[PDB]
């Protein structure tokens, strides 16, 4: 949608991820692993519930109203009774139809946003030690074992610890 | 730092999002079918088929319309002084008493329907010089002739029908609804036999208003053995005002007043079964749950109900776009 | 890998977007004139000036209003049994028969206008003891006196006007619309000359309803040589019901029934020319194209039309913001 | 708009680009050149048509309604007839006016988004071989002939092929 | 190139945004209380309590309703030929003349209220054979008996009330509103004493319409010493048409015509004080400022007013989210 | 909101900034300072005023309408009079409530956008001389005195002037 992460630079979703809405898969020294990110999952979920609750906010109640079904033909007053109701129904129908369009459009951009925010957040944290492969994966240029991967995930990764190892691996090479 | 930190390996970390094999199509500003992970329905489109008898007070009219309950058709005597939040009228209701018509049936039905009470107070009207309590075989009450329980058919006494001129003060602190009427004879002969004068007249007035109705003689279609008719009228008398009934023939007189109130009462035409459950929203198709914001069950509703919409489905996305990883 | 690239130069790649010299101003949430590359108009503001005669069935009333077509003004005999989707009434229409008035003209015009048919069935009413087919020189049919083709003016026979009491059953399976009326004389002399009784009376009833109208004598303004008037009334008779007409003077009797139907018919007042083209939406200003969602041509419409809006232009941006590179 | 590319970091549009809505201008060893990007042009066009088609969705039809023009003065019932219509017209007029505002605001942010997405996409693809001049142009630090510019445009550019050339040119220099 | 000379160091630059200690909660699509830096109220919820007498022309009815000002109750003679943009009627208004009723009071009040003028033109009606200017002690004008200034009560002369048949042409180029009426006697004796005929009749007609009203004798409630009543009627006569008044007893005749116009006038019931200030929007609660788009003061308004809304507060965010340093 | 700068990567606002809505705080070898950025402050303010002015656009005026208060019970016509008005009020109330929801949601994303745009703009300008600390602060890898900080702020910073100093400080070090 607006941010181009979901169905954008991230080619497709993971049907396998059952524990959250957004997350990480890694391949490292000890092998391959997956894990949901619960902060962004909760961020997207809370906004969609907030949105949901506003829409389920109070059916107002009405009691004696006007007749809306007639069995004899009367002319002027009955034509107006029918015309008041039919224009009320078309106006409320227009409202329902535009409300779910705006809402749905926004829910897609919002969840796209959260994807992109988690990406940016991980980008910023890896500093000079990783490069973006451009499909939502980073290439980490230093030995990063499972505890290392867990510190990126839980947000405590210290880039300085691996900066010389990474900068060497990443640049120097032979050019 | 360490010393020559030589282990030159790398790692790969990929961020991504879930996807579901199934998925639901929803409308958008730019697309009208785009598939999301999950959605929720906002149009209630089905009724239970039964009118729950709780929390509002449903009064089932059985085979009485509200007006016959009001006037006092013998078969509707069950409803005397009854009350309701919603009076349900049934397609099977029938009248079975003197043939009558009500000039603005639609407003009298409305006005009683939202007052919500058939509470009647009998008052001491004195009709001197006329015979009271006339009845008809078309309004059989028990084995005998009868008439509407709330009205009083006056006919001549001996050889005279006087000019009745009676008055009833509203001394209480509430409005009083009076239902009264006039009898339309089939023949001039009938007119003079019953009311002596060849032309009757009824004038009912308050300090604020007056109605004078003159009867109309002529044959109408045979209904329950009769070609005569009575037409029903109503007068509300405000606190401090006074009712004056003045007639010279053909008056079907009131026996007292219905008391009026102000509340959430209304009436509904429905053959739905009333059942024991609690539901706030009533539709002539039966109660419906007001959890969703819109409904497509019926434009007639009573209570806390969703807004009627022409659409029968509107799905609100509650998840991101579904971009599956294959689809299994 | 590759060998000495002697030259090591650079390149420059710039991304950018188009712009147009012209451009269109559109409204936004935050701006009310911002210039975009292109836009499209959503308010239809012009008519062709002609009512297209297709796809709906337009019936041009020429110089007949629908009520005169219904009653049967001689000059409107062209419309007998006619039908329409839209009846167009013209400012030039005129009545040219006995001076009449219709108590709720507005509902009878509505009721016939959406029934959409002037199909009349003559029925065998027998008026015994009165002279039939009265006419007037104000309703000339050909060289002679005449009257509305669908009504029957009854006057005395010899020295008597009896109490007419006739009945017509609705045995078919559709509703029957009956148009009837009463004649209001200018003088008591006129009253007795025509109807003998010094006070006429018309009572038309079904099992469900009744109307009794008594005529009113007095001079009205001279219209086509006359100070008398006739007032028109209508009674719909449901399947299984029965019409009883009972009168004692002044009855303008029905010759049968119009049949009623239910459809998409309506009426429109317009002097627009009907022309041969196909257009779904009709406005009294002529047809308009319903390609756009809103229209500002007229609040009166018939057919598939855009929603009338007070705005005369609303441009929907269909392109990005226009940021051109020259000066102005 | 929300992304700040159009009428943002990209100073102005190119009146010259007649073959698409977004695109590239480049100067390399072989001379200068321009070329529209058809994927993002189609992306923006498809969304604006989708939006357009939803708005041209079905004029509903109405037949017998109420009278809306009168020649005599009647009072109570005619005042209501006129008041039902006038409140219907103001409600539909409010709807039309808000609908094009929301819509237009969105079309500007959407087309801004696509601009920015194409930029990000090209950024990611060039990896360590180019730097952003900050005006929507990248400085490619290696010899990139016309076929090279064509591979960035058609998305097949291999950054690895030029990474040592670029890293040398870009960093080493004399600091 | 640039030559450092000696220093080796770094700097830190942080971007950020303001925050306010206070802050305001506002509703959102996803939240219903989120705190922003600042907001502005869009619902006007308070009146000044006074109706500003500028820019519209407010006419305070004092203790006259508009209909009594129109008919010409002695105590309302102050309003003759008066005009208004808004006529304010007060809860304290009272009638103090002959007991009357107006069959469609509500439409006559509307029709005069938006015409906006009580400009009356006396016309030369000639009533031959009847006594003019009848008055009553219930409508005291000064020490004597009186009657409505704009109506003319005709009674017999000597022993006869003729058939009055008068006519008045609309020769001007505007519509003429005529107010006339009929007197309903309490007794048949009263009827014959005043109008000789035992049954009166009033027929007022134009080329386009006619009304015939027959009086109704009977006692009503004593109001100002009287059980009789007069009912008021109205006839608008178009340019080129002609009024014909024809009666045979009980006519309360017009003295001329009110002239009608078309403008922005209306009427309002309010006991708010009129005060000197300029305000465009008037509410029965007093004027309110139309700077905001919505208002919750009253659904009754006149002038350029905000749209009435059920909400009493709606805050529009005019600042970013408030994320403070310490707390809130 | 959608961009995740405000109440996002920028942890919290500065109650102290009284001279503008967005701005800078720095600490160099010469001292520390704060300063509002007036261009983005004006950008956010102008859009919020534009939005505001469209909403305060013309109360339409109405004169004779229908009665909305009654003292006697009449039935059919009075029920319709009341039902026309009550459905008018609920429709206008729905409109007011949805209008401020959409509006407010947008004002938060718009001001979030401006924050993020100022950040991006400063990022682009510093080129290879600074690194993002990930909390909205850049670490400038070269000696930058108060005139230097003023040139970044007023947009005239020349990255080339300090590029070798910065690239040395930033990379070389010992890895
Ligand atoms: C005026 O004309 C009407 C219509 O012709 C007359 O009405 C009809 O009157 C007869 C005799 O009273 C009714 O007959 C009864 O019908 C019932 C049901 O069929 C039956 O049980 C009785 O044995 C008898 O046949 C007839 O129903 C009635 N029809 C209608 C449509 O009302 C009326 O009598 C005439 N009045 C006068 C005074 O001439
Ligand atoms: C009751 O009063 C009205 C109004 O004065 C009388 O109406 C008028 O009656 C005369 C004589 O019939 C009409 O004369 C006609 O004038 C036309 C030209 O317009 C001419 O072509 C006819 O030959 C005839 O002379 C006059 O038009 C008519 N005016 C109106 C306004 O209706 C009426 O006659 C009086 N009735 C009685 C019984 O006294
Ligand atoms: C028909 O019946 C009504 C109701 O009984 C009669 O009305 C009442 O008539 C009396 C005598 O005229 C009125 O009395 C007067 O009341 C005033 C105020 O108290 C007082 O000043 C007089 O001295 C006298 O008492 C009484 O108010 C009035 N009541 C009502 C409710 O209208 C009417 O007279 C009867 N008419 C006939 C012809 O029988
Ligand atoms: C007496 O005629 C009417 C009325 O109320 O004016 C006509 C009306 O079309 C009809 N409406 C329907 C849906 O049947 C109604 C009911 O029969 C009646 O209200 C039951 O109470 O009766
Ligand atoms: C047909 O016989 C009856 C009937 O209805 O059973 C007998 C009944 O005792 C009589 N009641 C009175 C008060 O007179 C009634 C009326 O005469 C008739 O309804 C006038 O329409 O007629
Ligand atoms: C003025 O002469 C005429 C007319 O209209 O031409 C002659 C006409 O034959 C006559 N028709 C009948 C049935 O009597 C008619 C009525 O008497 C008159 O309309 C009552 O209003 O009057
Ligand atoms: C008979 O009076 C009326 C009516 O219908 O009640 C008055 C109404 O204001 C007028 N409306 C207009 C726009 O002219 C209408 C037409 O003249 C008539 O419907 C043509 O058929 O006539
Ligand atoms: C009670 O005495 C009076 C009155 O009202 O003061 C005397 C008054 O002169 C008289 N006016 C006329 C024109 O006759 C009036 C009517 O007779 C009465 O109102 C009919 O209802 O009665
Ligand atoms: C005569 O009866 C009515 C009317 O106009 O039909 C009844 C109506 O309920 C009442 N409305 C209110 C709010 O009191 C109104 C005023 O008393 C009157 O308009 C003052 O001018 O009077
Ligand atoms: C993050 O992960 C590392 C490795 O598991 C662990 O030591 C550290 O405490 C974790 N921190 C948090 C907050 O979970
Ligand atoms: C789909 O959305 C609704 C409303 O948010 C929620 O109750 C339901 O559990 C969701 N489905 C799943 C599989 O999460
Ligand atoms: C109806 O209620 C009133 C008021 O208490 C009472 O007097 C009357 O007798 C009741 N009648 C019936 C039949 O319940
Ligand atoms: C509800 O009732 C109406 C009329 O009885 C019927 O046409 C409609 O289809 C019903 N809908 C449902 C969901 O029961
Ligand atoms: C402008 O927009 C409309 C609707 O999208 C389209 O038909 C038209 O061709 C566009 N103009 C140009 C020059 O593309
Ligand atoms: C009108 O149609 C009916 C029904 O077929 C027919 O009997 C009648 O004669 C027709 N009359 C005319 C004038 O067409
Ligand atoms: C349409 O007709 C109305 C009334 O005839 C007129 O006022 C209006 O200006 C016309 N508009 C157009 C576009 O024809
Ligand atoms: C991309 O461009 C290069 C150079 O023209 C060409 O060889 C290559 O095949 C192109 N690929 C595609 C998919 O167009
Ligand atoms: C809050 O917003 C309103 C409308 O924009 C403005 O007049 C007011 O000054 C603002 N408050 C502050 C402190 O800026
Ligand atoms: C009312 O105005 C008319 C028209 O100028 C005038 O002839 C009449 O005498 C005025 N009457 C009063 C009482 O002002
Ligand atoms: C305005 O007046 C109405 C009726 O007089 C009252 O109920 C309402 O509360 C008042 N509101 C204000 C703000 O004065
Ligand atoms: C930017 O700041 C530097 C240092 O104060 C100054 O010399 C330069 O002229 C400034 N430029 C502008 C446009 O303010």
């Amino acid at each position: 949608g607006l941010f181009g992460a979901i169905a954008g630079f991230i080619e497709n979703g993971w049907e396998g991820m059952i524990d959250g809405w957004y997350g990480f898969r890694h391949q490292n020294s000890e092998g391959t692993g997956q894990a949901a990110d619960l902060k962004s999952t909760q961020a997207a979920i809370d906004q969609i519930n907030g949105k949901l609750n506003r829409v389920i906010e109070k059916t107002n109640e009405k009691f004696h109203q006007i007749e809306k079904e007639f069995s004899e033909v009367e002319g002027r007053i009955q034509d107006l009774e029918k015309y008041v109701e039919d224009t009320k129904i078309d106006l409320w129908s227009y409202n329902a139809e535009l409300l779910v369009a705006l809402e749905n459009q926004h829910t897609i951009d919002l969840t796209d946003s959260e994807m992109n925010k988690l990406f940016e957040k991980t980008r910023r944290q890896l500093r000079e030690n990783a490069e973006e492969m451009g499909n939502g994966c980073f290439k980490i240029y230093h030995k990063c074992d499972n505890a290392c991967i867990e510190s990126i995930r839980n947000g405590t990764y210290d880039h300085d610890v691996y900066r010389d190892e990474a900068l060497n691996n990443r640049f120097q090479i032979k050019g | 730092q360490d010393l020559p930190g030589n282990d030159n390996s790398t790692a790969t970390l990929c961020l991504g999002h879930h996807a579901v094999p199934n998925g639901t199509l929803v409308k958008t500003i730019t697309d009208d079918q785009i598939e999301v992970t999950n959605a929720t329905e906002l149009v209630q489109s089905s009724s239970t088929g039964k009118i729950c008898n709780n929390p509002h007070r449903i009064l089932d009219g059985i085979d009485c319309t509200l007006i016959d309950a009001l006037l006092g058709d013998p078969h509707c005597d069950v409803f005397q002084n009854e009350t309701w939040d919603l009076f349900v009228e049934r397609s099977k209701a029938f009248s079975n008493c003197y043939p009558y018509d009500v000039p603005d049936y639609a407003s009298l039905r409305s006005l009683v329907a939202s007052s919500g009470t058939l509470e009647f107070i009998t008052e001491g009207f004195t009709w001197t010089g006329v015979t009271q309590n006339g009845g008809s075989n078309a309004c059989k009450r028990g084995p005998g002739s009868g008439f509407f329980s709330r009205l009083n058919w006056l006919t001549k006494s001996g050889s005279t029908y006087p000019v009745l001129n009676v008055t009833m003060p509203n001394n209480d602190n509430f409005d009083k609804l009076y239902i009264w009427g006039i009898h339309h004879p089939s023949t001039n002969q009938e007119q003079t036999s019953l009311y002596v004068q060849a032309s009757g007249r009824v004038t009912v007035s308050t300090r604020r208003s007056q109605q004078t109705i003159i009867p109309n003689i002529g044959s109408r279609p045979w209904v329950r053995g009769l070609s005569s008719r009575i037409s029903i009228y109503w007068t509300i008398v405000k606190p401090g005002d006074v009712l004056v009934i003045n007639s010279n023939g053909n008056l079907i007189a009131p026996r007292g007043y219905f008391k009026m109130r102000t509340g959430k009462s209304s009436i509904m035409r429905s053959d739905a079964p009333i059942d024991t459950c609690i539901s706030e929203c009533i539709t002539p198709n039966g109660s419906i749950p007001n959890d969703k914001p819109f409904q497509n069950v019926n434009k007639i509703t009573y209570g806390a109900c969703p807004k009627y919409v022409k659409q029968n489905t509107l799905k609100l996305a509650t998840g991101m776009r579904n971009v599956p990883e294959k689809q299994t």
